[PDB]
RNA sequence: AGCCAGGAUGUUGGCUUAGAAGCAGCCAUCAUUUAAAGAAAGCGUAAUAGCUCACUGGUCGAGUCGGCCUGCGCGGAAGA
């Protein structure tokens, strides 16, 4: 009896996933496509589809070698665990230890590989969540929303930082943004951009009348600091101006919000970390960009990135969670992945839906 | 390089050869190609090493100034690229007949050997001696 | 040819030359060194 | 007939031949037929292990004859295998690898000029630890 | 200063999970044989065939190579 080898078996069949996710028989059949056009004797005569033939192959050798790595080396695992519980050999059964963890450690290079994480994925992001319309029944949901992703990075270890704050009028923000540091930081919450459904009985009316809000909730990375591309001038608005009420203990001891308008695609941004000036609207041209950046991928989407012009626009992840309090109910619309413990998921319990956006993300 | 203080050790080196030694024989490489070069390294390098330096300094000023002290006679053999390799292990060697059988090998164009007099003998290559 | 007022050896092969009371600078390499005036 | 024709080096590996895919370049260039290398690395490789980078030297005829010689392996990756740690120096004295002895020296020195030359077991080794101290590896006796 | 040659074996050059047969990035910078050869001067480059400078010998066999203090000149200098 071994609960390792109770792993070796979760392993194994988590690799059958590992290969049920990257379609292992096309990675063989297209690996052998870049075999026969290497053949051609053009290969020096075309240098920059060399260069790109070679590019094609070494990002095939690295995945379609390390499947077949994964291939012989689990088979391998798969005896030198049970040779040692039969024949009794204590260092055997302490090398298939490090034999499994490695092959996981494998799991873990197609982990990153899997999430395809590219351009700012591997770095820090904002967040920014809206409220929607109906007065305080929006604004608690608003709050609701975001102060259980500000419980969420907390648990996960991501620093927080609110750039910006604007309350709306009762118990709740219209606009928020925040900054998450931390490694990978934009691609554990990339994927949570959209509008998020609130359903559940109002406390704000005698009696009952259960009232469906709205709030969405938008995730763009840090570009850092510089796309390389800058399309700075583009009708620059500046609108620097005191906040709220700094009353007691408000928001960063600030007030002083630097309102910064991109007209051409109508992008605003704004920022409220210090009473430096000079400060706010150097931080908030760099989240402007940035907003102005996922605008960019965006276009790419448009297109023929990821949408797949098969019938008509395939796409519309505007309504992508659903949270129905009185029922205890939150569905992810994009995977289907239920949970029956608001609470759970009200402190920050978003695991379940992160692998589900991991998979159509 | 330098004065008299560098120039002097090549030939003081030259000096500890004719300590011991005995038939020195040359060789030319005044044209010699890279496998000319290739064979006469790599042989150097496996054969003594201690002898089949190519000391190639071969000026009547410079490979005169190597022999005041041995055959005299050797003073002659200054022009047309002289590179002395006398024999230290043995006494009359095999490298006259080896050198021979250079040219014998690859060693075609080398067209000022001729080995020197210390057992007085020159160009016509000799076999009645102990290899 | 480059026309200047100040002229130097830009490169190793090119060299120095007084044509007709002119400073050159000649060139056996990329013809882009080729020099005059200065 | 004469010395050469089409001279070349090549093959990073040892078991693995592979015509078409890595050498697939180097053999149509130079008017040879991939299964005749295929299998010509194949009637050698058999007797020596399998896996390891071993070189080799490819001479070509005018009467199409491809003679075929292997070399040793290079000092940095056997190196590499006699510590066991895959790692190179991106900073020379800062990217520190790994102890190698002399008696592990020792036997590497004589192998390497069993298929090079060399004069001396010693003078070889400090070419190895010449080239050791060249990638960050720390060297002992 | 030319005319003739070498400019090699070294670790097929090693590491940022792109590649480097003296040359794009980061590096070293220790040798071997050493008359002498730097992982280096410029290009041919998916590292594709090579020719040369460093340094070193043979022949001719005399002076030569630069820097500085300065006299007098040249170019820079095109208008109605
Ligand atoms: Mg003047
Ligand atoms: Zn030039």
């Amino acid at each position: 009896i071994n609960p390792v080898n109770n792993r070796i078996q979760d392993l194994t069949e988590r690799s059958d996933v590992l290969r049920g996710y990257l379609d292992y028989d096309a990675k063989k059949e297209r690996l052998e496509e870049v075999n026969a056009e290497l053949e051609q004797p053009d290969v020096w005569n075309e240098p920059e589809r060399a260069q790109a033939l070679g590019k094609e192959r070494s990002s095939l050798e690295a995945v379609v070698d390390t499947l077949d790595q994964m291939k012989q080396g689990l088979e391998d695992v798969s005896g030198l665990l049970e040779l040692a519980v039969e024949a009794d050999d204590e260092e055997t059964f302490n090398e298939a230890v490090a034999e499994l963890d490695a092959l996981e450690e494998k799991l873990a290079q197609l982990e990153f590989r899997r999430m395809f994480s590219g351009e700012y994925d591997s770095a820090d992001c904002y967040l920014d969540i809206q409220a929607g319309s109906g007065g305080t029944e929006a604004q608690d949901w608003a709050s609701m929303l975001e102060r259980m992703y500000l419980r969420w990075a907390e648990s996960r270890g991501f620093k927080t930082e609110i750039i910006e704050e604007s309350e709306g009028e009762v118990a709740g923000i219209k606009s928020v943004t925040i900054k998450i540091s931390g490694d990978y930081a934009y691609g554990w919450l990339r994927t949570e951009t959209g509008v998020h459904r609130l359903v559940r009985k109002s406390p704000f009316d005698s009696g009952g009348r259960r009232h469906t809000s709205f709030s969405s909730a938008f995730v763009y990375p840090e570009v850092d600091d510089d796309i390389d591309i800058e399309i700075n001038p583009a009708d620059l608005r500046i609108d620097v101006y005191r906040t709220s009420g700094a009353g007691g203990q408000h928001v960063n001891r600030t007030e002083s919000a630097v309102r910064i308008t991109h007209i051409p695609t109508g992008i605003v941004t704004q920022c409220q970390n210090d009473r430096s000036q000079h400060k706010n609207k150097d931080q908030a041209m760099k989240q402007m960009k940035a907003k102005l950046y996922e605008l960019e991928m965006q276009k790419k989407n448009a297109e023929k990135q990821a949408m797949e012009d098969n019938k008509s626009d395939i796409g519309w992840g505007s309504q992508i969670r659903s949270y129905v309090l009185d029922d205890s109910r939150i569905k992810d619309l994009r995977t289907g992945v239920e949970t029956r413990n608001t609470q759970a998921v009200l402190d920050g319990s978003l695991d379940q839906f992160i692998e589900a956006s991991l998979k159509a993300g | 390089m330098a004065l008299n203080l560098q120039d002097k050790q090549a030939i003081v080196a030259e000096v500890s050869e004719v300590a011991k030694g005995a038939l020195s024989a040359v060789v030319a490489d005044s044209r010699g190609v890279t496998v000319d070069k290739m064979t006469e390294l790599r042989k150097a390098g496996r054969e003594a090493g201690v002898y089949m330096r190519v000391v190639r300094n071969t000026l009547l000023r410079r490979a005169v100034e190597g022999t005041p002290f041995e055959c005299l006679k050797d003073a002659f053999v200054g022009p047309t690229l002289i590179a002395y390799s006398m024999e230290h292990p043995g006494a009359a060697a095999r490298l006259f007949k080896e050198f021979a059988k250079a040219n014998a090998k690859f060693e075609v164009k080398a067209a000022a050997f001729e080995g020197e007099l210390i057992p007085a003998s020159q160009i016509d290559r000799l076999a009645t001696l102990p290899t | 040819m480059k026309v200047r007022a100040s002229v130097k050896k830009l490169c190793r092969n090119c060299k120095i030359v007084k044509r007709d009371g002119v400073i050159r600078v000649i060139c056996s390499a990329e013809p882009k060194h080729k020099q005059r005036q200065g | 007939a004469k010395k050469v024709q089409a001279y070349v080096k090549l093959q990073v590996a040892a078991g693995m031949a592979n015509p078409s895919p890595p050498v697939g370049p180097a053999l149509g260039q130079q008017g040879v037929n991939i299964m005749e290398f295929c299998k010509a690395f194949n009637a050698k490789t058999d007797s020596i292990e399998k896996g390891l980078p071993i070189p080799v030297v490819i001479t070509v005829y005018a009467d199409r004859s491809f003679t075929f010689v292997t070399k040793t392996p290079p000092a940095a990756v056997l190196l590499k295998k006699a510590a066991g740690i895959k790692s190179g120096s991106g900073k020379p004295n800062k990217d520190k690898v790994g102890k190698i002895s002399r008696a592990q020296l020792q036997e590497i020195a004589q192998t390497k000029a069993a298929d090079m030359t060399g004069a001396d077991i010693e003078a070889m080794t400090r070419s190895i630890e010449g080239t050791a101290r060249s990638m960050g590896l720390v060297v002992e006796d």
